[PDB]
């Protein structure tokens, strides 16, 4: 997956070798997605002027 | 009895300086006229469902009422009728020019 | 303060717009009661 | 009415959204904004994120 990423990268054919590893800090997504709720008519007010 | 042949007519509708603010040369003389007067409340000849009571603190939000003047005037000495569009508001004109559509 | 806005908002102004249009809402949902 | 949670974290409390356009600069010119106040405490001012 390096290689070929690397060769997306510059086209260079690359052999990968793995030698070490290091403690990165990342983020998970997690629960993303739409969400759809129905409002109760008396818990919103809308503009009266929008005609 | 035919639209076509009508030489005139007047239309009143609501709107707010933001909302004539967004053609920058339509309209002049924007300045002289007062937010406080030419109100839904001070027009009864305009029906609307706006409640009598409401208004916007924003100036720029306020809702004002405007008149569109739209037919024919010989708008030259020849003699020959011209489409026209004029529009005033609390009695001042601000905007005077011939139809733009084609 | 909490924007760099020039024209930032205030609460006040926010609940100025929100009691003005009470009243309608108001009587809209005694139709809905 | 007598329902409550011991938690903090996991405590029930009710918050206003105000969704709109507003001349945010000088210019004049309307901008989509949301903002979100909780107890008379103004917590969220920024404009629309969606597209």
């Amino acid at each position: 997956k390096e290689s070929v990423r690397f060769f997306d990268e510059t086209g260079q054919a690359t052999y990968a070798v793995q030698t070490g590893t290091t403690t990165t800090e990342v983020e998970v997504p997690l629960a993303n997605h739409p969400t759809v709720e129905m409002l109760n008519p008396e818990n919103i007010i809308i503009d009266p002027s929008c005609q | 009895g035919d639209i076509n042949k009508a030489m005139f007519a007047i239309v009143s509708f609501e709107t707010c300086k933001a909302d004539l603010l967004k053609e920058k040369d339509r309209y002049h003389n924007l300045n002289k006229i007062d937010w406080q007067s030419s109100a839904p409340v001070n027009e009864p000849d305009h029906a609307t469902t706006t409640p009598q009571e409401f208004q916007i603190s924003d100036p720029m939000r306020k809702r004002v009422v405007a008149y569109e003047y739209w037919g024919f005037w010989d708008i030259e000495g020849n003699g020959v009728l011209e489409p026209i569009v004029a529009t005033w508001i609390g009695s001042t004109l601000i905007r005077l020019e011939k139809n733009p559509y084609p | 303060k909490l924007t760099s806005w020039k024209n930032e908002l205030s609460l006040q102004a926010l609940k100025a717009d929100l009691d003005a249009a009470k009243p309608s809402h108001t009587a809209m949902m005694i139709k809905v009661k």
